[PDB]
């Protein structure tokens, strides 16, 4: 929920970097 | 896992701890929680760690957040997750992410991205570029 947003969003800010 | 991923982790996990016990606690993520623009009672509070709680103490401890994170870390199969970050981005509860709400929750969070990097990064699952993030965008960007 709280820290696995944090897991999610590092996720999400995660997937930016690739192109 | 990757030694990045772990330091990288290791901010997160100075953020949602205040106290430097090293442990989450509830009255700890309910401030952040709480500045998200929300306010939860006793119920809601204890409802958001028995997500995490896998023990049945209602607390996020050590062994559920390495289980917990695993189930985000490499998560594609997204069923309550895609919620999950959804509720956590979408502010106004419309449904639509931009960079109106992730700003406030990416300075909430205390992370390295400025107002031009919110934009950039909002491109990232923005398909159609209509400045927001819907769940099909936002499904094909975390599940695929
Ligand atoms: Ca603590
Ligand atoms: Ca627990
Ligand atoms: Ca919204
Ligand atoms: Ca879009």
């Amino acid at each position: 929920m709280d820290c696995l947003c944090i897991v999610t969003t590092k996720k999400y800010r995660y997937q930016d970097e690739d192109t | 896992l990757t030694e990045e991923q772990i330091a990288e982790f290791k901010e997160a996990f100075s953020l949602f701890d205040k106290d430097g016990d090293g442990t989450i606690t509830t009255k700890e993520l309910g401030t952040v929680m709480r500045s998200l623009g929300q306010n939860p009672t006793e119920a809601e509070l204890q409802d958001m760690i028995n997500e995490v709680d896998a023990d049945g103490n209602g607390t996020i401890d050590f062994p559920e957040f390495l289980t917990m994170m695993a189930r985000k870390m490499k998560d594609t199969d997204s069923e309550e997750e895609i919620r999950e970050a959804f509720r956590v981005f979408d502010k106004d509860g419309n449904g639509y992410i931009s960079a109106a709400e992730l700003r406030h929750v990416m300075t909430n969070l205390g992370e390295k991205l400025t107002d031009e990097e919110v934009d950039e990064m909002i491109r990232e699952a923005d398909i159609d570029g209509d400045g927001q993030v819907n769940y099909e965008e936002f499904v094909q960007m975390m599940t695929a």
